RNA sequence: UCAUAUAGAAGAACUAAUGUUAGUAUAAGUAACAUGAAAACAUUCUCCUCCGCAUAAGCCUGCGUCAGAUCUGACAAUUAACAG
RNA sequence: GCUAAACCUAGCCCCAAACCCCCACCUUACUACCACAACUUAGCCAAACCAUUUACAUAAAGUAUAGGCGAUAGAAAUUGAUGG
C-alpha cells in the first residue's frame, strides 16, 4: 500500500533542503535567488 | 486656436558633445566635421586645413 | 443573456478640441516648405518605427537591431524567441510555394 | 498612425510550460498547455501584435 | 510539511527544542557535565534611583505654555557647554574644556558603545 | 509595594479618569539627566498600572477606563527617549564625530545586494572564526544576471505606478 | 479652564529649567550622583 | 466628418475541436452514511477490545470557560527536580 | 415565483522621456559571545531519412562569396543618420 511516502522529520526536512545547504553550493544560490524574483516568501524549507 | 509654431530644421551646424556616451561613433571624428563645414560654410568653425 | 439593460452614458466627443481642430496641420510642410523637412519628421513614436512599414517579422528585427541592445532581459528573450517562429513560419508554413 | 496594441500570444503568458495531464490515461481533451487559445486566460492566437506602424507616402504630384 | 509559520523552539526534537532560545540573553556558560555557571556581571543589575520629594508625575497639566521644536544639535550643546569658557580664555591643548582625544580609559565609551540604555 | 500595580482605590470601576498633558520633547530638553531618570522610572509606574488595568478590562468583558492615558505615557516615554539619544548623539559627534552608535560597514550578501553590516561585538580577531569566515560578504559571478532581472522588475514597477498616476489626472480633468 | 488631578505637575515644575549643559552621558552623571562607585576598566572587544 | 450616413480600420460573426471557464440539469431524492437500552440527566444496565497509560517521533492550541450559531469571536492555559 | 440576469472602475498593455533605488539573520537562516574558496551553447528543428551543413537605420544587396555548389547561409568598400 502507497501514499505515506512522507514520514516527516524535522532534522532532514532542515538538513536537505534548508537555507544553509543551498548556501553551500551555487545551485541552491541560484534556487533562492530565483524564489526571490518570484516573490516568494518561502524561500528556503 | 493658433496652431503650433511650424517644424523648422535644427537651425546651424550640430556639435553633439563628445563627453556623452551615446553620442554615436560617427558623430565624433573627421567626417562629420568635414560634412558639417560643407554644408554651412566658415560658420561651422571647423578649421578649414583638416580637410 | 449576454445583453445589457441599461442605457450607457452618453459619450460625449468635442469635436473641436486643439487636437481635431488641428489635425493634418503641417503634412504639407515638404511641399509648401522648399523641402526642408519631409512629413515622416513629424511622426511621433518609436523610435524603430518613426515612418517606416512592413509586416511583423520585419518589425521584429527592427526593433532588435535599433533597441534590442536597451531591452529588458525578459522582453529580449521574448523578442528572440518570436523571430525564430516567425521565421519558421513565413518561411516554411503556408498555402502558397 | 501607430497603433500601440500588443496582445500576448501563447508563448508570452506567464508560466504554461508542463503538460497538464498525459494524453491517453484519463477521460479528458488532449491538451499541452495551460496558456492554448482555447484555455481560459490564454493567448490570443491572431491578435494585435507589437506597435504597427501604417506610414506609406504618395507621390508628391499627388 | 509546514514553511509558512515561524520557526521557534517548540518545534524540532528534542535537540532542537533545547538549543533554540527565545530571544532571551545569556548570563553564564555551561561547564562540564551540563552544569550553569552563572556570573554576576553579565546579569543586568538595575539602577533605580530615589524618587523621594520629587516634583515631577507622569502627567503635565492643561495650563502649560508651548513652544518651537528645536532639537538639539552638536553646534547648540557645543555653543553652551564649552564655547563660554573659551572665550572668558580667549583673552588671555584642548583637553581642559572636556575634549576627551581618546576612550580606552573610560568606563562609559561613546563609539563603539560600551555600556546600555 | 505590589500595592502600587494598581491605580488609587478611590478610582475604580469609574469609566472616566482626568489625567493631563503628555510630555512634550521641549519641555524634557530643559531637565537635567537626573530628573530625567526619575522621570523615566516613574512613566514606567505608571505604564505598568495602565497595561495591568488593561489587560484586566479586556479579561472581564469591559471598555478600559480612559485609554488614552496609556499612548500618553507611550508618547512621554518615546519622548524621554528621543531627548536622551539626541544628548548621546550630540556628545558622540563632539567627542568622536561617529554617525553610528554601533560600527558597521557596506557590503554585499552572497545574493549580490548592497547590505548595512551592523556588526557583532566578539573576543578574538576575526581571521580566527571559524563560523564568521563561512559567511560569504561578496558575490560571484552567477548572481550579475538575477541582478538585473530585480532591477528590471522593479523599474516596471515604478513606470505602471508612474502611468497609472498620469491616466488617473487626465479622469480627474475630463470631469 | 482646567484645574490639574493628582497626577499632574504644576507649571512651577513642568517648565523649570535644571538641566545646566555638561559634556557627560546620562550614564556618567547618574552614576556620580547617586553615588554608585565603579573602577574595573571595560575590556576590550573586537567588533566585526 | 455629420451631431443613423459616407469613408477609413480590425482581437470584426461559433448548431459541433472526448475544446476551456462558469451555471444548472439527467442517472436521483437513487447508491451510500449514522445514535447500545431505560431514566429521576444524578444514574443504572447489556455487551466488546492485541487494548490501554507514558516516552519518542510527528503536529502546533485542533470538544477548557463565556458569548453568539447549527461552527464564529473573546477569555484562559502547559510553572523543573524529568528531557535538551 | 425562485434561480438568476445586468452594471463600472480597481487596475493593466504599448510608447516617449529620464540612467533606478531600534534587534535579529550563511549553525537547523532570521540564533548576543572562541584557534577550504571564482575565472566554446549541445540539441529540438530544414534538407521532406541523415551523417558535412541549418539564421539569433536607409542603400550598396539578397550583389561579391560560402555550400552533400543541395537545403540554405551572406559581407564589405562607399552612403547617410508625453501620448493611444
Ligand atoms: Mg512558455
Ligand atoms: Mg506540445
Ligand atoms: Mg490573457
Ligand atoms: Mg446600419
Ligand atoms: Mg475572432
Ligand atoms: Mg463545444
Ligand atoms: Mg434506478
Ligand atoms: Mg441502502
Ligand atoms: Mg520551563
Ligand atoms: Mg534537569
Ligand atoms: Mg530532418
Amino acid at each position: 500500500a502507497r501514499g505515506n511516502e512522507y514520514q516527516p522529520s524535522n532534522i532532514k526536512r532542515k538538513n536537505k533542503h534548508g537555507w544553509v545547504r543551498r548556501l553551500s553550493t551555487p545551485a541552491g544560490v541560484q534556487v533562492i535567488l530565483r524564489r526571490m524574483l518570484k516573490g516568494r516568501k518561502s524561500l528556503s524549507h | 486656436y493658433r496652431a503650433r509654431p511650424p517644424p523648422r530644421r535644427r537651425p546651424g551646424p550640430r556639435w553633439p558633445d563628445p563627453e556623452d556616451l551615446l553620442t554615436p561613433r560617427w558623430q565624433l571624428g573627421p567626417r562629420y566635421a568635414a560634412k558639417q563645414f560643407a554644408r554651412y560654410g566658415a560658420a561651422s568653425g571647423v578649421v578649414p586645413g583638416s580637410l | 443573456i449576454g445583453i445589457r439593460l441599461t442605457l450607457p452614458p452618453p459619450k460625449v466627443v468635442d469635436r473641436w478640441n486643439e487636437k481635431r481642430a488641428m489635425f493634418g496641420v503641417y503634412d504639407n510642410i515638404g511641399i509648401l516648405g522648399n523641402f526642408e523637412k519631409h512629413p515622416k519628421e513629424l511622426i511621433r513614436g518609436p523610435i524603430w518605427l518613426r515612418g517606416w512599414k512592413g509586416n511583423e517579422l520585419q518589425r521584429c528585427i527592427r526593433k532588435r537591431k535599433m533597441v534590442g541592445s536597451r531591452m529588458f532581459a525578459d522582453d529580449l528573450h521574448n523578442l528572440n524567441k518570436r523571430i525564430r517562429y516567425l521565421y519558421k513560419h513565413f518561411n516554411r508554413h503556408g498555402k502558397f510555394r | 498612425r501607430i497603433s500601440y496594441a500588443k496582445t500576448k500570444t501563447r508563448a508570452e503568458v506567464r508560466g504554461g510550460g508542463r503538460k497538464p495531464w498525459p494524453q491517453k490515461g484519463t477521460g479528458r481533451a488532449r491538451h499541452g498547455s495551460i496558456r492554448s487559445p482555447l484555455w481560459r486566460g490564454g493567448g490570443v492566437a491572431h491578435g494585435p501584435r507589437g506597435p504597427t506602424s501604417y506610414y506609406y507616402m504618395l507621390p508628391m504630384k499627388v | 510539511a509546514d514553511r509558512m509559520s515561524k520557526w521557534t523552539s517548540k518545534r524540532g526534537p528534542r535537540s532542537f527544542r533545547g538549543r533554540k532560545g527565545r530571544g532571551a540573553k545569556g548570563i553564564g556558560f555551561l561547564t562540564s557535565g551540563w552544569r550553569f555557571v552563572q556570573i554576576k556581571e553579565m546579569v543586568p543589575e538595575f539602577v533605580v534611583p530615589d524618587l523621594t520629594g520629587f516634583k515631577l508625575k507622569p502627567y503635565v497639566s492643561y495650563l502649560a505654555p508651548e513652544s518651537e521644536e528645536t532639537p538639539l544639535t552638536a553646534a547648540q550643546l557645543f555653543s553652551e557647554a564649552v564655547a563660554p569658557a573659551i572665550e572668558k580664555d580667549f583673552k588671555d591643548n584642548l583637553e581642559k574644556y572636556g575634549f576627551e582625544p581618546t576612550q580606552e580609559g573610560k568606563l562609559f565609551q561613546l563609539y563603539p558603545r560600551n555600556f546600555l540604555r | 509595594g505590589l500595592e502600587e500595580f494598581f491605580d488609587d482605590p478611590k478610582n475604580w470601576g469609574q469609566e472616566k479618569v482626568k489625567s493631563g498633558a503628555a510630555w512634550t520633547c521641549q519641555q524634557l530638553r530643559n531637565k537635567s539627566n537626573e530628573d530625567l531618570h526619575k522621570l523615566w522610572y516613574v512613566l514606567l509606574k505608571e505604564r505598568n498600572m495602565l497595561l495591568t488595568l488593561e489587560q484586566e478590562a479586556k479579561r472581564q468583558r469591559l471598555p478600559m477606563p480612559s485609554p488614552e492615558r496609556l499612548d500618553k505615557v507611550v508618547d512621554s516615554m518615546d519622548a524621554l527617549d528621543k531627548v536622551v539619544q539626541e544628548r548621546e548623539d550630540a556628545l558622540r559627534l563632539l567627542q568622536t564625530g561617529q554617525e553610528r552608535a554601533r560600527p558597521g560597514a557596506w557590503r554585499r550578501d552572497i545574493f549580490g545586494r548592497i547590505i548595512w553590516h551592523k556588526f557583532k561585538q566578539w573576543v578574538i580577531p576575526w581571521h580566527l572564526n571559524k563560523r564568521y569566515n563561512r559567511k560569504r560578504f561578496f558575490a560571484l559571478p552567477y548572481v550579475d544576471h538575477f541582478l538585473r532581472l530585480e532591477r528590471e522588475k522593479r523599474a516596471r514597477i515604478k513606470a505602471r505606478k508612474e502611468n497609472l498616476e498620469r491616466k488617473k489626472a487626465k479622469i480627474l480633468l475630463k470631469k | 479652564t482646567w484645574i490639574d488631578g493628582p497626577k499632574d505637575t504644576s507649571v512651577e515644575d513642568a517648565l523649570e529649567r535644571t538641566y545646566v549643559p555638561c559634556l557627560k552621558t546620562l550614564q556618567e552623571e547618574v552614576m556620580e550622583a547617586m553615588g554608585i562607585k565603579e573602577t574595573r576598566k571595560y575590556k576590550k572587544v573586537y567588533w566585526y
